[PDB]
């Protein structure tokens, strides 16, 4: 839900918003989850946020067939 | 004279006389049958309609050598006139199994009666080949870049075939047969491609090795046979262009609509599939009563 | 500018190439290209903003003994990229050849 | 195994994280470990930079490099002529 609703947002804020213990342990929490495509994201460590991946229009790949 | 020449449409009336003509002479073992050619011209789509044949008798020891009834050719004119008065002399057939440069000078002689260049149309009676029977050439006098002067040479005309109302529906009474070149149903076009991909195929080895024999067997240097593989070059289709995702664009449409219609015949079955039960559900009573 | 398309298999070049060869600023690549458009010698169209000249249309020229092999090597490559897929394609609906 | 399970994970992540977030991560009390650890998984540690990207180029190239592999991707080729056969028994 927090990746969705907003497309950049520090680990800092979904602290604050699912009462996770600190910074590290929501990256681990993402960290693992993507390699699963679960979240569907990237992380940005240097600057301190997670930055969505998800954006649509695959009717320019050649996914349809 | 004049090229008018760029279309040769070929009556199948023509081809068919040729080998009975061919055959009634009995020249074999490398005996050739002239015959002239009767039809239209000064359009640019060239109209075979009718052959006749010449007596012409070809020598064994030389090619050069042959005798020819010019008497002979008048009165076969005259008569098919009053026949149909569109007929005149537009060439000369050549049944051999190909080209001769001895055929030079008997063109040479074949213009005096025309009004257009001669149409040379080697009729092959050896019916070589999955595609024509015919190739055409006329005679044509070039200079060439080479250093070469006043040439007289058979520039190759492509062949096509067209048949009147009448000649066409002909063939389609003695005919019933399916032909393995057609374009019909689905399994018949999955055979034409296959087919066609292999048709080039095949062409395009022997430029191959005939690039070697100009390089390495001495082969004559020609601008034309380089000019026009230059051209292929120069328009190949690119993959991996703007144009390359919007075929695979289109190429998604067109699988669209084949799933769209996959169901839809779904359907329609799974209607039939039900109605069998019905029917059977109602024999049964009948069958208890029987 | 005609000889390094034509011999090329790419029909892309950078300025960079073109203006080492000739010794031409890009002021005067820009130029050159645009008179080899003029006359018909070339024909295409220029990104100045990817920096390439996209060269469509070569104008036919005679063709000497250098070339024939650069020109046989196509033909062979595209040969024998038939003859692979082909068989693929024999293999492939086996079923019907009707 | 937690290590490893880790050093999977960050694949995806990023593509570099400096030396000391490393070390935290992937649980090391020595820095000289850390290194030796990247190295002899196939990460090159450049200007205090790991490239995590290597390794899954490697193991990506050595699939292209097996051969069992046209039609588990199936060309376009093949999905046509394979709806024109169902149809035509």
């Amino acid at each position: 839900i927090i990746s969705l609703t907003y497309k950049k947002i520090s680990l800092r804020d979904i602290c604050l918003k699912l009462n996770l213990d600190s910074e590290q342990t929501v990256e681990y929490m993402v960290s693992r989850a993507i390699r699963d495509g679960v979240i569907e994201a990237k992380i940005n460590h240097e600057d301190g946020f997670i930055e969505t991946t998800e954006l649509l229009n695959i009717y320019d790949s050649e996914d349809p067939q | 004279m004049s090229l008018q020449h760029e279309k040769v449409t070929i009556a199948p009336l023509v081809l068919l006389s040729a080998l009975d003509h061919y055959e009634r002479t009995q020249t074999k073992e490398n005996k050739r049958c002239v015959g002239v050619i009767l039809g239209d011209a000064n359009s640019s789509t060239i109209r075979v309609t009718n052959s006749f044949a010449l007596p012409f008798e070809e020598d064994e020891k030389n090619s050069d050598v042959w005798f020819l009834d010019h008497n002979y050719i008048e009165n076969m004119n005259e008569m098919c006139k009053k026949i149909n008065a569109k007929e005149k002399l537009i060439g000369w057939y050549h049944s051999g199994p190909k080209l001769r440069a001895s055929d030079l000078k008997i063109n040479e002689l074949f213009k005096k009666y025309t009004q257009n260049n001669p149409l040379l149309l080697i009729v092959d009676v050896k019916q070589q080949g999955v595609g024509l029977p015919t190739d055409a050439y006329v005679a044509i006098e070039q200079v060439k870049d080479d250093g070469t002067s006043t040439e007289k040479t058979f520039l190759h005309l492509p062949c096509t075939i067209e048949a009147e109302e009448a000649e066409e529906i002909g063939v389609e009474h003695l005919l019933r047969d399916v032909r393995d070149q057609a374009a019909g149903g689905l399994s018949i076009r999955l055979t034409n491609q296959l087919k066609s991909l292999k048709g080039l195929q095949s062409k395009l080895k022997d430029v191959v090795e005939y690039l070697d024999k100009v390089i390495n067997k001495e082969l004559p240097i020609n601008h034309t046979i380089l000019g026009k593989l230059q051209d292929v070059f120069n328009l190949l289709p690119n993959l991996g262009t703007p144009d390359d995702d919007e075929i695979d664009v289109e190429n998604h449409d067109r699988i669209n609509i084949s799933n769209n219609l996959q169901k839809a015949l779904t359907v329609k079955t799974n209607d039939e599939l039900m109605v069998i039960y019905i029917s059977n559900l109602v024999r049964s009573i009948i069958a208890f009563d029987d | 500018l005609i000889e390094t398309v034509f011999v090329k298999n790419i029909r892309m070049l950078s300025f960079e190439d073109i203006s080492k060869a000739t010794h031409l600023p890009k002021d005067n690549v820009e130029h050159l290209v645009m008179r080899a458009i003029s006359l018909g010698l070339l024909k295409g169209s220029i990104d100045q903003v990817n920096e390439l000249v996209t060269i469509s249309w070569v104008q036919p020229r005679i063709i000497s003994g250098d070339q024939i092999t650069k020109m046989k090597d196509r033909l062979v490559e595209w040969n024998d990229q038939v003859e692979k897929l082909g068989k693929k394609m024999e293999a492939r609906g086996q079923s019907i050849w009707v | 195994a937690i290590r490893d399970e880790i050093a999977k994970n960050t694949e995806l992540s990023y593509d570099f994280l400096p030396l000391s977030n490393i070390k935290a991560l992937l649980f090391f009390n020595n820095e000289k470990e850390t290194e030796k650890f990247a190295l002899e998984r196939n990460w090159p540690i450049v200007n205090s930079k790991v490239y995590f990207n290597n390794q899954s180029k490697e193991k990506a190239d050595y699939e292209d490099e097996m051969m069992h592999e046209e039609d588990q991707k199936t060309n376009i080729i093949e999905k046509a002529m394979d709806y024109a056969i169902s149809i035509e028994n």
